[PDB]
């Protein structure tokens, strides 16, 4: 129901997040701003794309949603130099 | 030092004495011009948000008048970013933005940065420091190194902020 | 004795450095408080995955990392370490 998800995006693609409460709003959140970062290339810090990007994000539970994402979403294209 | 700035801010009263612990501790951070400015949720009217700092008072005065809050690149990209935004020329592109440069330049506000906020109850502004630097080069290094002591001093300005505000 | 260089100078404790990876890396950060241990576990934690194998546990390395730190100073610093290894890494790599 109050499932989650992560799209897949290049190497290791996916997930199944039971989700303590509604929270998919906070994970797309959090993929389009890692892939934000990833996409236009370096022209902020990193940390500064995950820092204030969970700032936006109203409750713990949402923030930790955004984290998630985020870290996942890097996994990803990190993965991705085969 | 800046630690006890943050429990300060946390306990201040009033306006007042909360925007003075705001300014006294952008300038212990090398930054000898702050702003701080927040709305209620889903409100646009730039010129009656609570608004704090030590901008130069003829630029403040101008600004209210001039409407420039609908020209400044900060304050539009404040509305649709969570990334800070230096103050790079590019930030500036079109005409009526290269000439919001040229008379800000005039103010002092050259260099620095804008941080925008968003609050938990969807509350918007923006927090923007200028520091007096040799250069660009210099201003940018040392902006980043200071950024994250900032985007700190961001986080317990806007919750502490919101409740005196509103 | 620029003013720039002058700040940092005061502060000269608080001062953290996040060590050079592949890309144009040291970082120097100055933090609300001394937080250089902090900032190295995040660097290692974030080694320490890429350094793995067929990796794929990201999220866990740094959730159960951040989770050692007691206050949300070095947390944050934890973060901000672990986070900059990931992005020296990501540059390093076109
Ligand atoms: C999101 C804005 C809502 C609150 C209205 C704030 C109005 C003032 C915003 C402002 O002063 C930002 C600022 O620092 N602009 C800089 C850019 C160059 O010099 C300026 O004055």
């Amino acid at each position: 129901d109050l499932m989650v998800e992560i799209p897949p995006a290049d190497r290791q693609p996916g997930l199944s997040l039971l989700w303590p409460v509604p929270a998919q709003p906070a994970i797309d959140k959090g993929v389009r701003q890692a892939e934000n970062w990833l996409a236009d290339q370096i022209e902020g810090q990193l940390w500064t794309a995950f820092a204030f990007g969970r700032d936006s994000l109203p409750t713990p539970m949402q923030k930790t949603a955004f984290e998630v994402a985020f870290l996942t979403r890097l996994q990803q294209r990190l993965v991705a130099a085969r | 030092a800046l630690v006890d700035g943050f429990l300060e801010l946390e306990r201040s009263s009033g306006k007042l004495e909360w925007s003075a612990i705001l300014q006294k501790m952008a300038s212990d951070l090398g930054f000898s011009k702050i702003l701080f400015g927040l709305l209620p949720k889903d409100s646009q009217d730039y010129e009656n948000a609570f608004i704090v700092g030590n901008y130069p008072a003829a630029w403040r005065e101008h600004y209210d008048r001039a409407g420039y809050a609908r020209v400044d690149p900060t304050v539009s990209h404040c509305t649709q970013s969570v990334l800070p935004i230096f103050w790079e020329p590019s930030i500036y592109q079109t005409r009526k933005q290269h000439e919001f440069f040229e008379e800000a330049s005039a103010a002092g506000l050259v260099y620095g940065l804008t941080m925008p906020l968003h609050g938990a109850r969807g509350e918007l502004g923006a927090l923007s420091l200028s520091v007096e630097a040799e250069n660009r080069a210099e201003a940018n290094r040392f902006m980043e190194s200071v950024l994250p002591t900032l985007w700190m001093l961001k986080d317990y300005a806007l919750q502490s902020g919101a409740g005196l505000a509103f």
